């Protein structure tokens, strides 16, 4: 069982980027850890290597007395946030694809395979939108680079009513409609 | 152009 | 905690004691831009796109992977050995797209809350083992820094098949079957 499963001893390493307001706000951040705890980091807003739980602080001081690593570490915010930034640019940052918007029968609307991960979607019945009765899941990461998402609506039925799943998102300049009649 | 990598510090034994 | 328009990780650097076995990957925004085969010695990017217009020095990554191990075992003594604890994973399984018989489809396993990073998903169909057409990511990062992994299963959608997506890992009780109906 589980309390006799082999021994593991974990390590891992962390180089992460932050950007915000396309190339206006970079921040990077290394975190060291060791199995799940993180004991030292450097963060670019620091400036300096910081222990971070007890085990730190024999690397947190030797890293920062080492003047070619704490300058090399600092420089990283060129050498890999900044210019890796461009190349995302170039490719990740352009990828589009849009969402394929279907309604089946209490009433879900799937939308699936999409990217980026910003969407909208929204229930109307008439041409005016619910505002109750409609369920979300969470959006769901598929792993291969694209989203789905998929949204019910608990209706009762009554003749003549115009139901329909509105979809926006960033790879369509006008937004999906899909309709649904009883 | 290659891709950028942070580079791990090294523990002092 | 960080909040940001993108979020990169230019080294999910990972190394056990385990095996041992280790792990390098690039992500973009919660997905992996590629990793690098460590026996194989090449960069293995996960969309046409990239492996058409970027590219990567493996040696970059075999390198900080040394570097990984060195620092593992020093922590290892500082610790007192202390040893990864095992996480209780959670798996979820669901189809790429909507389910129509007959047409096409990928049946979706993710794995997550996973540590260490050390588990085997195989599917099942109609109880029995299938190989062909599986496939899987490398161990995604989490945060907490435990992992996520999801497995994928291309399929056409039939009244004559079931399936199950068998989860093994050392923090279960007993091998996880999630089940999943046309």
């Amino acid at each position: 069982g589980s309390r006799d499963s082999p021994e593991d001893f974990v390590y891992q390493f962390k180089g992460m980027c932050y950007f915000t307001n396309g190339t206006e706000r970079v921040r990077l951040v290394t975190r060291y850890i060791y199995n799940r705890e993180e004991y030292a980091r450097f963060d670019s807003d620091v400036g300096v290597y910081r222990a971070v739980t007890p085990l730190g602080p024999p690397a947190a001081e030797y890293w920062n007395s080492q003047k070619e690593v704490l300058e090399r570490t600092r420089a990283e915010l060129d050498t890999v946030c900044r210019h890796n930034y461009q190349l995302e640019l170039r490719t990740t940052l352009q990828r589009r694809v849009e969402p394929t918007v279907t309604i089946s029968p209490l009433l879900v609307c799937s939308v699936t395979d999409f990217y980026p991960a910003q969407i909208k979607v929204r229930w109307f019945r008439n041409d005016q939108e619910e505002t109750t009765g409609v369920v979300s899941t969470p959006l769901i990461r598929n792993g291969d680079w694209t989203f789905q998402i998929l949204v019910m609506l608990e209706m009762t039925p009554q003749r003549g009513d115009v139901y329909t799943c509105h979809v926006e998102h960033p790879s369509l300049q006008n937004p999906i409609i899909v309709e649904w009649r009883a | 152009s290659g891709e950028g990598s942070f580079q791990p510090s090294q523990e002092n034994p | 905690d960080i909040v940001a328009d993108h979020v990169a990780s230019y080294g999910v650097n990972l190394y056990q004691s385990y095996g041992p076995s280790g792990q390098y990957s690039h992500e973009f925004d919660g997905d992996e831009e590629f990793y690098v085969d460590l026996e194989r010695k090449e960069t293995v990017w996960q969309l046409p796109l990239f492996r058409r217009f970027r590219r990567f020095d493996p040696q970059f990554a075999l390198t900080n992977i040394a570097v990984l191990k060195h620092n593992l075992n020093i922590v290892i003594k500082r610790s007192n050995s202390t040893a990864a604890t095992n996480e209780v994973p959670e798996v979820t399984v669901f189809s790429k797209s909507p389910v129509t018989l007959g047409q096409p489809n990928t049946l979706i396993c993710l794995v997550d809350n996973i540590f260490p990073p050390v588990v085997n998903i195989t599917w099942l169909s109609n109880g029995h083992s299938v190989t062909e057409g599986v496939s899987e990511t490398s161990f995604l990062s989490k945060s907490d820094h435990s992992f996520f992994k999801i497995s994928y299963l291309t399929f056409l959608p039939s009244a004559d098949e079931i399936y199950d997506c068998k989860v093994e890992h050392w923090g279960l009780d007993e091998p996880l079957l999630k089940h999943w109906e046309p």
